[PDB]
DNA sequence: ATGTACAAAAGCTTGACAAAACCTAT
DNA sequence: ATAGGTTTTGTCAAGCTTTTGTACAT
């Protein structure tokens, strides 16, 4: 019905699958599923969802399979919605491109194509950022799947549209290196019907005025990741780039933004919508 | 409106100046249908790249006119890696010198590995070389193929830096040279063609 | 009506004495409280305390068994009147946005019984009633077929001899069809959708070529079955299953195939054989 | 994936035996190994495995079976008719694949035009031939169907007056009308795409109500046009276009209709004018 | 009749073991 | 394709915690 994730008991279960109580403990303990929710006293709730997929289970063991791959094979086509997160990252420390495409694929169509960049290629990113910080990768592991994840979404910004008429330039400030911001913009712009230039990172202020007057461009939009590229610049150094200008991201706000001279914005989902809207 | 062989490269450069990204992409296409895959590489993406970086050289065009075009033919070229096929086995790990921020050799490299059955991971730019090598060993990698456009990255480089870093170490590049690649302790190679088949043939013959 | 704290103790069988217990410790249930304290349980109550003896007898815990039976509160019920009105503004951006919403919370299989289903049901109320045109209708049906074409593919699609699954000839309605051979998938069973009206002596063909299992047919409309005749899709396949709105037990018998009432025991009694 | 090696003898006809003994003195298939040094097969081998079985049955060697199997750099034609193949053996798992692959190469609009119209128009010529049953022919209808509207969903859909795209009253072909959809979408236009067969009192009474500035019609057969009166279109939108195999810029004038030769010129047209 | 206490029933974790299936090799 | 070594899997046991039915005292 209407709750898939629900609870149930160990005994309900041995009395519905007909796989007894002592087995389903085992199976969370070798291979981690089921993986039910537990009760602050300690014991298992089993959901809905996770019973009839035992269910399905108990059919392929009869049929003719062992525990060991009749759960694997499973896990990879009705895998958890969280757990995608953790596969991700799983398949590409290992080297395993083919498996996180096929990964990727499957977050695309359940949760379409913004909703796979907020909670997929997103939590990921800063899983990774984080990983590298404390220690348990090294650059080069970050550097694999950072490749393959800008990949992926410079793929969904090619499907989308691209409308004619005056362009918007999207890039990073001069010393930002991080692009993969600058590319959601872009994308969440192509998206509503706008013609984002995604001209990549690290872009001189003065190459980027001259281009942006030469098409006509009708604004700029800069993704500033760290501080320190933004407070290098001088007051009022963003306001003559484009009829409008916007910036945003993690090393921008709403003070520094009105020193440099440009509009301050949160998210991505305003952007667009503030295009229309005169300042 | 079909535009003659040597006209594809003016034009796709011209479409791209003047912002006209799905006029480019057809045009792209275009080249790719006619040479075929390698081929649109050296007679297109190649050519382009470095009338760009001429153009620029001689202030024709500004830094964010190279950028547009530098990305949009970066992207044309990953698509390429996506479609080519990835093998199962010890990978080859594809990247370029601490201090190089050109990538796009890298890429070609690890792209001609790929279309000759090699799984070449590519990593992107700019990689140290101790998590390099932690790496490689990991993963159990082969090799490891480094691209240098620039020579300073090189030449910041120690002695035998190179050398330990996967059981066949592999250097080539416009920055790269044979007098500086025996210093560094790895493999000069001096076109891409012959880099696959050397992954064959041990060490010197 | 109201019942007193033994009129309860004998329409279910429990004792008082555990009664005030479930109730001052999980809260349930709450009988009002005459001046004194006696406790007056409600109708609602005795029918429900019916149904966790039942469940308890099947072997669950009271704690568990209150807390499933808490599961009585609906859905957001405003997302099916949302998405609707979405889709007749045409906005199919922010109609994606709602189903994706709906698809998180419920889950799967949950969004199609409780947002997908509903939604398409009151859409052709809603132009029989003459308050939506057919181009309203469309607009609609062919954004929820999308959908759930999505899901469909994101299933996954196991080796084997495949099931296939269309409707009957003269049948048009293919969402019914399409919900049928997204179970099967979710339950691992490589369901071939064809698309509607398939003419019988292809799909014969076409189930032998490829070592079919088993035929699965659903009808919307009653009229398709009426026209065809006795037993036509008895040598379709190995099984043959129908179902759907148009379709009936008795109906199926006639034609030779299995009746199916609901989608969710389709997949389970393709893998055992059934009786006559 | 992961697979047992008792399945893949249940599921390919193959003893175990064999399983270990091609993987000895070729190396295929190499699934990823257990801890413990257990096998575990994924689902793309399962369907390559099942097809070295077809050519073994039909007459080759193993020692070739697999070479040529595993060095099958499929050519760019050859994609239309091992699409196809696929598709009329039930192996959509292996169609999916082979269509992304195209997908890479030529582009969206590329793919639609090198790929699945040709591969379209083949079906119908070959169950007019009798080659293939109708059957047949709805499954690699649906498949592709599915494809172009996953493309039409990943196209950007901007705010503003929408464009209805829908087919004449009697036009059951509905992939033409999508094709339409797409290639506005693509030009930043916000076509609405109604499915197909639309009665036109309901058609007009929608594109009024929703302010919309044109309606597109897809007309793949000539009939269903034809049965049409003098001037049936003209009311529709602001502005109606008409295109498709059956329909003709004679026919489009007596309708009322602004007829539309190529998919590509259709989203500008909606501009100059 | 409100409320606390007590004993039984059922769970959970660490640990181990015998059989079934499997891998490698001559 | 016969044979031996090895991994995987269903089952159970001891020790002990959480939970629930009954009851005990006011
Ligand atoms: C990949 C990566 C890199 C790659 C960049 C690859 C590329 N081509 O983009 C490389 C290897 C180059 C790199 C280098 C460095 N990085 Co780095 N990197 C990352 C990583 C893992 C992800 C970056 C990313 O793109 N994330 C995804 C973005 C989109 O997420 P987000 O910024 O939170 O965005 C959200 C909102 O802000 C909004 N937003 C973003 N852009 C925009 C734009 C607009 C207009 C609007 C309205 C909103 C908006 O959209 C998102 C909605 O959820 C992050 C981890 C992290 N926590 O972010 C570290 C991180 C950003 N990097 C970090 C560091 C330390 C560095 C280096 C200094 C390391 C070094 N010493 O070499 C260098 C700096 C190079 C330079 N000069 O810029 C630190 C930053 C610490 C700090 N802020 O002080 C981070 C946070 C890692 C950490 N320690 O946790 N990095
Ligand atoms: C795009 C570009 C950039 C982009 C890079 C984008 C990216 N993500 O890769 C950006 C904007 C970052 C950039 C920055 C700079 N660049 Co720059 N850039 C270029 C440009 C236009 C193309 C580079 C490219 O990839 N070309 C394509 C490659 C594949 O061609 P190729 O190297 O000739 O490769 C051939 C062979 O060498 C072989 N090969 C290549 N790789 C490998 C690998 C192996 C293993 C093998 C066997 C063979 C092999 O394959 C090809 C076969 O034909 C070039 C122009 C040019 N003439 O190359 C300038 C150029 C390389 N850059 C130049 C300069 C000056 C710079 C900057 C110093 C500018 C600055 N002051 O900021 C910085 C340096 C940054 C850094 N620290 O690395 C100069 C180099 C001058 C010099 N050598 O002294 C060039 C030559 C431009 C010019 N003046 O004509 N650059
Ligand atoms: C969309 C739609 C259409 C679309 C079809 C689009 C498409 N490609 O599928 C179009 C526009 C083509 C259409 C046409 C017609 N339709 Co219509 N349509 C509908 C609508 C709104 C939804 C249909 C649908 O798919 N619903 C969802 C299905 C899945 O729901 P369900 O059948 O109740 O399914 C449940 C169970 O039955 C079970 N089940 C279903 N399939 C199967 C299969 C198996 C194996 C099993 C075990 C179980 C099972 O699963 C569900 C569990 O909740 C319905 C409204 C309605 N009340 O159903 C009208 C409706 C079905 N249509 C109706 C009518 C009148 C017609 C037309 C005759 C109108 C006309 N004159 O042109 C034509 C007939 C065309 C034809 N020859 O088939 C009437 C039917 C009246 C009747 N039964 O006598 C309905 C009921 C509308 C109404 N008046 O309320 N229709
Ligand atoms: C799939 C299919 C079906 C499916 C439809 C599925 C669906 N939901 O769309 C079904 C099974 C329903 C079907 C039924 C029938 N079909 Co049929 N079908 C086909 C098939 C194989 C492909 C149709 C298709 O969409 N092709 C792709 C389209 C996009 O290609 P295209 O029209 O050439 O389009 C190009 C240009 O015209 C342009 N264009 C197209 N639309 C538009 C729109 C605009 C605005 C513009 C500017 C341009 C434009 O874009 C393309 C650029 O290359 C064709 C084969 C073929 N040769 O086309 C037969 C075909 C069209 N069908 C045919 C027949 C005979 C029928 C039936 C009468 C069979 C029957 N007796 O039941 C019925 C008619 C139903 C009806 N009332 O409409 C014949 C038509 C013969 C004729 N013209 O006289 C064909 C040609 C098969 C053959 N014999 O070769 N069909
Ligand atoms: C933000 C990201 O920057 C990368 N990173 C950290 N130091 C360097 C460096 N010297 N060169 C290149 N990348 C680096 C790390 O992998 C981190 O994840
Ligand atoms: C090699 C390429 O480097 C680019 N380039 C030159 N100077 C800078 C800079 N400060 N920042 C970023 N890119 C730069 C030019 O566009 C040239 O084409
Ligand atoms: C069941 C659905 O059929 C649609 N419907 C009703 N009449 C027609 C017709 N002539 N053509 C197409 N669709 C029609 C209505 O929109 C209704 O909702
Ligand atoms: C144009 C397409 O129409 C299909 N086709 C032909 N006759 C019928 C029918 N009676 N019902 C359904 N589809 C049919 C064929 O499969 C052909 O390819």
């Amino acid at each position: 019905h209407m709750t898939s994730s629900g609870v149930y008991t160990i005994a309900e279960v041995e009395a519905m699958t007909g796989l007894s109580a002592e087995v389903l403990r085992q199976w969370e303990r070798r291979y981690g599923f089921p993986k039910p929710r537990r009760t602050p006293g300690g014991h298992r709730l089993y959901s809905a969802e996770d019973v009839e997929a035992l269910k399905t289970i108990k059919r392929w063991l009869e049929e003719g399979a062992t525990p060991k791959a009749a759960i694997r094979r499973y896990l990879a086509q009705e895998v958890r919605p969280e757990d995608l997160g953790t596969g991700l990252l799983e398949a590409l420390l290992r080297g395993d491109l083919a498996g996180a495409e096929a990964l990727f694929r499957r977050g695309l169509r359940f949760w379409g194509p913004e909703g796979v960049l907020e909670h997929l290629l997103l939590p990921v990113l800063r899983e990774v950022g984080e990983a590298w910080h404390r220690g348990e990768i090294g650059v080069a592991e970050e550097h694999l799947a950072s490749t393959f994840l800008r990949a992926r979404l410079q793929e969904l910004l090619d499907l989308a549209g691209f409308p004619p008429g005056p362009p918007v330039l999207v890039t990073t400030p001069p010393g930002e290196r991080h692009e993969i911001g600058a590319m959601l913009a872009a994308y969440h712009l192509r998206r509503k019907g706008v013609p984002a230039l995604y001209l990549g990172p690290d872009t001189p202020l003065p190459d980027l005025r001259a281009l942006a007057r030469r098409l006509g461009a009708g604004a700029v939009v800069l993704s500033a990741v760290l501080s320190e590229p933004l407070r290098a610049l001088p007051d009022g150094a963003l306001k003559d780039l484009a009829p409008r200008v916007f910036l945003g991201g993690q090393g921008a706000g709403p003070e520094e933004a009105r020193r440099l001279g440009a509009e301050y914005m949160e998210d991505l989902k305003g952007l667009a919508e503030a295009l229309w809207l005169p300042r | 409106q079909e535009v003659r062989p040597e006209d594809l490269g003016t034009g796709l450069l011209e479409a791209l100046l003047r912002g006209d990204l799905a006029g480019a992409e057809a045009l792209f296409r275009r080249g790719l249908r006619f040479w075929g895959p390698e081929g649109v590489l050296e007679h297109l993406l190649l050519p382009v790249l470095r009338e760009v970086g001429e153009a620029w050289h001689r202030g024709e065009i500004g830094v964010a006119e190279e950028h547009l075009a530098s990305t949009f033919l970066r992207a044309r070229l990953q698509e390429l890696l996506d479609l080519a096929g990835f093998p199962p086995g010890p990978p080859v790990l594809v990247t370029t010198p601490p201090g190089e921020r050109h990538e796009i050799g890298a890429m070609l490299a690890a792209y001609h590995l790929r279309r000759k059955g090699v799984p070449a991971l590519y990593l992107g730019p700019d990689t140290p070389l101790p998590d390099l090598r932690a790496l490689a060993r990991r993963l159990g990698a082969g090799a490891v193929v480094l691209s240098a456009v620039l020579s300073e990255p090189l030449r910041a480089l120690p002695d035998g830096a190179l050398k330990d870093l996967a059981p066949r170490v592999f250097l080539g590049g416009q920055g790269a040279g044979p007098e500086e690649a025996r210093r560094l302790g790895a493999e000069y190679m001096e076109d891409l063609k012959g880099l696959a088949e050397a992954l064959w043939l041990p060490r010197g013959p």
